[PDB]
């Protein structure tokens, strides 16, 4: 019944998820317009641990003696104090982290940090490192400007849907959203400098992956995605081995959708 | 008409194989004919899949009186891959 | 594999619609004089009278065997010896119905040269009448407009007899003395 | 061997599309019929030898199309046909989508 | 069926059932690729389905022989049956039984049926019996013979056949024969080709 | 009469084919299938105009054989007749019956009832004709017709025609 | 909100087996079943009641009277589905029957 | 119609070649190859059909288009010469 | 093979649904169907000129098929007609026939109805036929009278006259097959004949039928009603000719020779003293027979059977269910190019190979056409023979001539032509699809590269075996063989089961090391384990992919 019933089920060229009559079922396939078999469980930091904590691993002040970047960390790190032009773009960075510290904890409301997306930036910054012989105690050739835009860049880049109307890019840009809020909390001046200690040819490179890697993974207009969503539904009942009624005989209830239902209740909080 | 591709050279003017003759597949055991005017070939050939030599041959008749043929292969099974214990 | 037209029609799969062809100008569902181009535009219907056919065909056929030396890289009495020659050259040789056609026309035409074709074209498109009409006026001789009206009952009322009769003396004059 | 409903579900479910018609119609079924573009009926009297089609009931000796059908399909067909059903079968639109 | 190819006169060509070709063994080429297993297509006119549940017996056996074409359908107490429409219908069949003088002489078949069901004979003897009385009954020379004795006479025909053992004196017994009639009838019959 | 007419044909190449020869090999394949042919929907397919200028398209690659198929577009003159249409010709044959009479591709068949009065078969006459007190028809003269009516045989037009008419006949 | 308490009681049962099935999955699902207005069951009378090819629709569960209602009714398949192409035996406008292909004289001889 | 033939300019599709257009590419191409087509690369002692559509493939040599239809019945023709193949 | 035809190949891109025009019934027919007699000119081996070929279809390998000729592989099979008594009312449309009875007026032909009523004009408004019938019913179903005279738009001080007649309608209900009446001391109740309602139908409007979702063109209420019954060709309805007093009919054509009975019956008592209520008997039989052919499985009546008590198998059973023409022959269907056996593992094989018995390798074939390439190989293949491994069972030629390289004498000396295919053994490294089933998601069935092997057995590797959801305790799976470089690229390009490692149903990869090597990897990787130089060398070689470095 569940094959039967999403048969017709497909991407369409157009990013979209229609039937046989070209009804929209979604709008872009499984709302984010990605292939499943090219996503991975991540950590989204920015959303968990103390203000306090988030403060000290994001907050760059270029203008403060000791929130400043160190100038073991690179070598514009000297005539990088105090330098207000470029601590507008920081303000500008550290301003869009809390701003997506506050929405993915709208969205997630438990604080859960471990989602599946697509793009394993951790394993790009470890393949970065094993490749580059990136030394941990020389300061990066890295500039703030050629990270704060470089990552400000690389999301433009990060395209689901193609169109030149508002509509479609506005859905475009909706759709990399989460995404977005994973990549800037990776890519994060303090975090690259600090944590990562990439050097400029490494960070161009990370980038260049991660956009490769991002146009891999989302769909192919073609894809079966109905018949799919039916046998990945279909499947793991089989392997289910029988005071809420529960399992094959629940899953009954749901799709038929029958009124009369065996363990009704309402959770009152 | 319409013949095996089979041998019906093990068969002895009677129809039947003697027994002791060692067979195989889709050779001809039983060697029968529908008369239809000259005749059709509605002979009995062994089972592709199998092989053997023939353990014994009955011929009788029913309550009614109708000839029939009775024939036994004999075949050796040794434990083999697929095979279930 | 049974060569298709230039119009789409709705499969009523009652096929019992199909009405006659006439002189009351009622030529087929394919002929009708409202038809569309190759490239999609409406234009309205090509008939063709003789000299007007013939010099079609042959222009055709000469720019046709143009196109076979290329890829080769890598009077009256006098026509119908001629037009025979460029046949075997650039037609299957197997096109009696061509062959005989040419044969017709070179035999048929009452304007040879493409001035004179084009004389008959421009006098005869005031009149405004079907282009069936027309063709029909460049092909067939007349003397009067009685023989023109009868010959060609598809007018009666749409020229004047006395205007019909100024093209007819036009035509005559314009007819070439082979 | 029954390359059966679930079978095709998987086949679907890859994308091999070809892989599909040919297990349905090349690895099994696959028939060729004469149908009239008139009626989309298979009541054309195709005289191969001859190159003689003819669908009478439509007179219809020049809109006649072939196509390559399972045979449980023309059986389908014939059956609804049987029973007063019309599958009439076209080769062109008249729709859009 | 013969090769065109080579065509020498006696046709030496094989039926590769498994491979399902009709070809030529001397020189190869296949003739046919369209092959029926004819044992397993009887079987969906004859077969252990009763029930009706079986979705490949879909046809029924008869005996032209003997019935000639008679097709037909029992109307019966499905599942799901008003009695009163089994009925109605079925006294419909009555007013539409108007059958011929020999259309009503399948009759004498009952008869028979009914002779070697108390005879203790075999199926191929009645079929027999049928067949041998279905051809001499409108016999001239046969004529005005004893209608009783001249079925009677079928009967041994059918046995003598069957190679089933019954004496002239048993089917005597059996319906009521006049031993010279009886004898006479017997031999029209047996002359009857 | 005598039209001009788009039309497009559908030809299948076979891949041996695809090959840089591939649209000479299809323009000559519209000239094969096309050029000389007779439709009633039609009529007579004459002459394939703009031999340079024939569209093959694009082809669609069939899915179960590898081979190809194009709608190749082409401006062709047509000959369609109709009943109604006055048309010049020559006698051709001249039976007993009547005569038929050559207008280009096709022939038109006089009988010899649309004929005037006293124009009647002569058979002592060489080769045999129709003779009046001031016509003779024979196997060789020019004539006007009157097409009375066409009969549509898909391979060639045949049509039935008469001279009984003014302004018709011999000319 | 239907659609999210209805996402979340299939979850529920796939999450009571310890197992998981990818979000988008149960989306598509529980998506399907609403984009009608309404709880669409997965049902002869739910998602089979739909307007959809009267071939696809009579390959489960209603065949016949689908088919005889469809004659009545005078139904067009549009032949979309990919059940009408496979009873058809027809390539299948799914994955690589998705698109078409062509060949370009143009570049054929560009390349030779 | 006709009318929905997208324009060059105007094609809003993934630049990107679909795992199914390669794979009905390579299928197509090798089907053809086989069927005595013409092949337009240097076979460097190549034999199969499927190696050598991958060798016309990967020197971007295949004089195909693939018409990607859009869900109204509008199509966005693409050549492989164009199309990028990152799979 | 099968001859060609100068025709058009084209694809089926629309299917117009409808009913049968008794005059489009009698127009295709090819015969005339007059004789519940199937063949047997009396005692003899041919077709009667009126039940199976009358002028019909082919079949008994012999050509004659009027004219057609073509035969058993070619001949598609032509309909005939049986011209009807009587109307009937086909089965499947007397819960309709009904449902329009009930929204027309009866013997008026008007809609009861109209644009005046605020309720249906709304009804009228609906946009699914379907949907909009099951409106306009509800609303006149309760309409017991054709109004003559209406309240206008404006006011109802004046009444505008609307469609003729003011007659009382009847409280239709179905008893058995029939229609029955009442119209409102006691009411009149008598049934409506087949008769009336077809007279009745034909008078509805185009407009009318057109509202309650009818089609002018297609589908016509009036051919709800059967007059003219479409005989149906024998392929659809085989016979098969035994041993001469041993014949088998389709139950069909037993059903087809009660039908013409019946209706030759009622024919000579309508020419004949109508007796009224002898007819109407007749009828129903008629209708019975008719009916039950189409669908032998009716609520409330009775079944149609054959002598052994099995219920005839109607044109709606052999339709149904799943086994059925369509869930059975046409979703799903047996095929050619196929193989199973038991299932063994196979630690020494590749992940995405495929273990296949040489004796299966032998018997199933790939058609690999004959080019300047594989010409000096397929030659040898050929010249082998089909009883060594590497080789080749059957060569096809240009015309479709194919040739059993087990017959052909100069075997090995056939001059191969470049189109010519060689229909070769499947050898190593062929893709094949593998197939587990219940075939329960996309990696039930997987592409695998071949290995011809000893034993009849299919080997696997057993990382493999989690997806297949296999166990090698007397398992089968299937083997199915492309016979195309495209379908095969689909199996190589899509299938292949190292393309379905990490799987889309939870983003995470469906296959991983199991079993003894999950034991012993944990037993090996103990800080306690210690290699020695011996085994250390042997294993090191063992990784074939080793850089040759200790
Ligand atoms: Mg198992
Ligand atoms: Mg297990
Ligand atoms: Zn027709
Ligand atoms: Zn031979
Ligand atoms: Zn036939
Ligand atoms: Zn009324």
């Amino acid at each position: 019944r569940l094959v039967k019933a999403l048969e017709d089920i497909m991407v369409h060229y157009d990013n979209t998820t229609r039937n046989s009559l070209g009804n929209v079922i979604q709008f872009i396939y499984g709302e984010d317009g990605m292939d499943a078999a090219h996503i991975e469980k991540q950590s989204l930091d920015t959303i968990g641990g103390s203000d306090a904590a988030f403060e000290k691993r994001y907050r760059v002040d270029l203008l403060n003696t000791d929130h400043t970047l160190d100038p073991s960390l690179l070598e514009s790190g000297s005539e990088i104090l105090g330098d207000l032009k470029l601590q507008v773009l920081l303000d500008e960075e550290y301003k869009q982290l809390v701003k997506d510290r506050k929405f993915l904890r709208e969205v997630f409301v438990d604080g859960e940090a471990n989602w599946p997306l697509p793009v394993n930036i951790r394993r790009i910054i470890q393949n970065a490192q094993q490749t580059f012989h990136i030394d941990h105690t020389k300061p990066s050739d890295l500039t703030i400007k050629d990270i704060v835009l470089g990552v400000k860049d690389l999301q433009e880049n990060l395209l689901v849907l193609r169109g030149k109307n508002e509509i479609i890019q506005n859905a475009q840009r909706d759709a990399v959203t989460l995404f977005c809020c994973l990549l800037r909390s990776r890519l994060a001046t303090r975090r690259v400098l600090q944590e990562y200690r990439l050097t400029k040819q490494a960070f161009d490179w990370v980038l260049s992956n991660i956009e490769a890697q991002f146009l891999r993974s989302v769909v192919h207009p073609g894809e079966m995605v109905g018949v799919l969503a039916a046998q990945s539904i279909g499947e793991p009942a089989t392997q289910m081995t029988l005071k809420v009624t529960s399992g094959v005989p629940r899953l009954k209830e749901i799709l038929n959708v029958a009124k009369n239902m065996k363990t009704p209740s309402l959770t009152v909080y | 008409l319409r013949m095996k591709h089979g041998t019906y050279d093990k068969l002895d003017d009677d129809g039947l194989i003697a027994p002791g003759v060692r067979v195989s597949g889709e050779d001809v055991i039983i060697g029968k004919t529908t008369p239809i005017s000259s005749k059709r070939d509605a002979s009995t050939p062994l089972r592709s899949t199998e092989n053997g030599i023939v353990d014994q041959v009955l011929v009788t008749t029913n309550q009614d009186g109708l000839k029939f043929v009775k024939v036994r292969v004999r075949t050796t099974k040794i434990p083999q891959i697929g095979d279930k214990f | 594999v049974s060569t298709s037209t230039f119009q789409t029609r709705r499969r009523r799969l009652k096929k019992v619609e199909e009405e006659e062809n006439a002189a009351t100008l009622q030529l087929g569902q394919e002929f009708q004089l409202k038809q569309i181009n190759h490239q999609g535009e409406e234009e309205e219907l090509i008939a063709l009278n003789l000299s007007e056919a013939r010099l079609v065909i042959k222009e055709a056929l000469v720019e046709r065997r143009r196109a076979f030396k290329r890829s080769q890289k890598k009077t009256r009495e006098k026509e119908l010896e001629s037009i025979d020659v460029l046949l075997e050259q650039t037609t299957g040789g197997n096109n009696k119905d061509l062959k005989n056609t040419m044969q017709y026309l070179t035999n048929f035409s009452r304007f040879r040269d493409q001035e004179t074709v084009g004389a008959v074209i421009q006098l005869l498109k005031s009149t405004g009448l079907h282009p069936f009409e027309v063709a029909q006026l460049g092909s067939l001789a007349c003397d009067t407009a009685d023989e023109a009206k009868t010959l060609i009952p598809s007018l009666n009322n749409k020229i004047s007899d006395d205007e019909l009769e100024r093209i007819l003396k036009e035509l005559s004059n314009l007819e070439t003395l082979y | 061997l029954r390359f059966g409903e679930m079978e095709r579900d998987c086949m679907i479910a890859h994308g091999a599309a070809s892989f599909l018609k040919e297990r349905l119609m090349e690895a099994s079924d696959a028939f060729r019929v004469h149908i009239c573009g008139i009626c989309g009926l298979m009541t054309v009297i195709a005289k191969l030898n001859h190159n003689q089609f003819e669908c009478k009931g439509c007179d219809n000796k020049i809109d006649i199309y072939q196509i390559h059908i399972p045979y449980a399909a023309k059986l389908l067909f014939q059956e609804l046909m049987a029973m007063n059903i019309t599958p009439r079968l076209y080769t062109d639109r008249s729709r859009d989508f | 069926l013969t090769c065109p190819e080579c065509k020498v006169y006696p046709p030496k060509i094989v039926e590769r059932f498994s491979e399902g070709d009709v070809v030529c063994a001397l020189c190869g080429l296949v003739l046919s690729d369209k092959l029926v297993d004819t044992r397993s297509e009887w079987r969906t006119f004859s077969n252990d389905d009763h029930n009706g549940d079986d979705p490949s017996r879909v046809g029924e056996a008869s005996n032209p022989l003997l019935d000639g074409n008679n097709l037909s359908t029992r109307i019966g107490k499905g599942e799901t049956t008003d009695m009163r429409f089994t009925k109605e219908l079925n006294k419909a069949q009555g007013k539409n039984v108007m059958d011929k003088k020999d259309n009503e002489v399948q009759a004498a078949f009952a008869k028979i049926t009914m002779l070697c069901d108390a005879a203790e004979l075999p199926k191929i003897v009645k079929d027999c019996a049928k067949e041998a009385y279905k051809l001499c009954h409108d016999e001239k020379t046969l004529k005005g013979k004893s209608m009783e004795s001249i079925m009677a006479a079928s009967i041994l025909i059918g046995c003598r056949r069957a190679e089933v053992a019954r004496t002239f004196k048993e089917i005597q017994s059996l319906i009521h024969v006049k031993t010279k009639e009886f004898g006479k009838t017997l031999n029209i019959m047996k002359n009857i080709l | 009469m005598f039209f001009i007419k788009d039309l497009s044909l559908n030809i299948t190449l076979h891949p041996s084919f695809f090959g840089p020869r591939m649209k000479q090999y299809l323009k000559t394949k519209l000239l094969e299938e096309v050029e000389g042919s007779c439709t009633g929907k039609f009529g007579y397919i004459l002459c394939v105009l703009d031999y340079d200028n024939i569209d093959i398209q694009r082809g669609r690659i069939l899915p179960t054989d590898g081979s190809a198929e194009f709608n190749v577009k082409y401006r062709a003159v047509v000959f369609k007749p109709f009943k109604g249409e006055v048309v010049d010709g020559t006698v051709v044959s001249c039976s007993q019956h009547g005569f038929e009479v050559q207008v280009g591709p096709m022939k038109v068949f006089v009988t010899k009832h649309l004929m005037p009065q006293d124009l009647t078969f002569n058979a002592g006459s060489n080769p045999p004709s129709y003779q009046s007190s001031e016509d003779v028809i024979t196997i060789k003269s020019r004539i006007r017709v009157k097409i009375e009516g066409c009969i549509s045989q898909v391979s060639s037009i045949h049509a039935i025609g008469s001279i009984k008419e003014d302004y018709l006949g011999a000319i | 909100a239907g659609r999210a308490a209805l996402y979340k009681e299939v979850y529920n049962v796939i999450a009571s087996d310890g197992s998981y099935v990818n979000y988008r999955h149960m989306a598509l699902l529980v998506d399907v079943m609403t984009t009608q207005g309404g709880l669409t069951s997965v049902t002869r009378h739910g998602f089979n009641r739909s307007n959809t090819g009267a071939l696809m629709r009579c390959s489960f569960e209603e065949t016949v009277e689908i088919l005889f209602e469809a004659g009545a009714s005078a139904e067009l398949d549009d032949c979309r589905g990919v059940s009408e192409n496979v009873i058809l035996g027809q390539m299948a406008p799914i994955g690589t029957g998705a698109f078409d292909v062509m060949i370009d004289e143009e570049s054929l001889v560009k390349y030779m | 119609l006709k009318e929905k033939a997208i324009p060059k300019d105007q094609r809003a599709t993934t630049p990107y070649m679909t795992k199914y257009e390669r794979a009905r590419i390579l299928g197509t191409r090798a089907l053809q190859i086989s069927m005595n087509a013409p092949v337009f690369v240097d076979l460097e002692g190549e034999t199969d059909p499927l190696r050598i559509a991958m060798k016309e493939l990967a020197e971007k040599k295949i004089p195909l288009v693939i018409r990607r239809y859009l869900p109204d019945g509008s199509f966005e023709d693409w050549s492989v010469e164009e199309l990028i193949v990152d799979l | 093979g099968q001859q060609y035809s100068s025709a058009p190949l084209r694809t089926v891109k629309e299917v117009q649904f409808g009913l049968f025009s008794p005059e489009e019934v009698r127009a295709i027919s090819v015969a005339k169907i007059r004789f519940p007699e199937t063949m047997d000119e009396t005692q003899t081996r041919a077709k009667i000129g009126g039940l199976n070929d009358p002028r019909l279809g082919s079949i008994d390998r012999n050509l004659k098929c009027q004219t057609c000729q073509e035969g058993m592989n070619e001949c598609p099979g032509h309909f005939g007609h049986i011209d009807l008594a009587k109307p009937v009312f086909h089965v499947g449309f007397i819960a309709k026939i009904k449902k329009v009875c009930e929204c027309v007026c009866m013997h008026c032909g008007k809609l009861l109805l109209d644009e005046h009523n605020e309720l249906m004009r709304q009804a009228l408004a609906i946009k699914d036929s379907k949907k909009r019938f099951a409106a306009i019913w509800t609303l006149c179903k309760t309409k017991m009278v054709c109004e003559t005279d209406v309240p206008s738009e404006d006011d109802p001080t004046q009444l505008v006259s609307r469609g003729g007649c003011g007659n009382t309608q009847p409280t239709i209900r179905k008893d058995g097959l029939k229609l029955v009446g009442s119209w409102k001391d006691e009411p009149e109740l008598r049934v409506l004949s087949t008769e009336e309602i077809l007279n009745i139908f034909k008078h509805i409007s185009v407009k009318d039928f057109t509202s309650l979702g009818f089609n002018e063109v297609f589908s016509r209420p009036e051919w709800m009603i059967l007059t003219c019954l479409p005989v149906p060709p024998p392929p659809v309805r085989p016979s098969i000719s035994f041993n001469e007093s041993q014949r088998g009919e389709d139950d069909l054509t037993f059903k087809l020779a009660d039908i013409l009975k019946a209706n030759i019956s009622l024919e000579t008592l309508e020419h004949n003293g109508a007796p009224h209520h002898a007819i109407e008997e007749a009828e129903s039989l008629l209708q019975f027979h008719v009916a039950t052919y189409m669908d032998n499985d009716i609520a409330g009546q009775p079944q149609a059977l054959q002598k052994s008590g099995r219920p005839v198998k109607s044109i709606r059973a052999r339709l149904k269910g799943k086994e059925g023409r369509i869930r059975g022959n046409l979703m799903g269907k047996r095929v050619d190019f196929s193989a199973r056996t038991v299932i063994s593992g196979d630690p020494n094989l590749e992940l995405d190979q495929v273990g296949v018995p040489k004796s299966i390798a032998k018997t199933l074939t790939y058609p690999e056409v004959v080019t300047p390439y594989n010409i000096d190989r397929l030659t040898q293949l050929v010249r082998n023979g089909p009883n060594e491994h590497p080789g080749a069972k059957y060569v096809i030629r240009d015309s479709g001539d194919r040739i059993d390289l087990r017959y052909s004498k100069r075997a090995g000396d056939i001059q191969l032509q470049y189109g010519w295919k060689v229909e070769r053994h499947i050898m190593d490294n062929d893709p094949v699809l593998f197939n587990r089933q219940p075939s329960l998601h996309k990696m039930s069935m997987m592409a695998h590269r071949v290995k011809v092997i000893p034993y009849s057995t299919f080997r696997l590797n057993l990382s493999v075996t989690s997806p297949y959801n296999a166990d090698f305790d007397g398992d089968e799976m299937n083997l199915h063989v492309p016979q195309s470089e495209e379908t095969r690229a689909e199996l190589s390009q899509l299938c292949a089961v190292p393309l379905q490692i990490v799987s889309p149903q939870s983003n995470k990869p469906c296959m991983g090391i199991v079993q003894d090597t999950l034991c012993g990897i944990r037993k090996l990787t103990l800080r306690d384990t210690f290699i020695e130089l011996d085994q250390v060398l042997n294993m090191l070689y063992w990784v074939p992919d080793w850089d040759g470095v200790i």
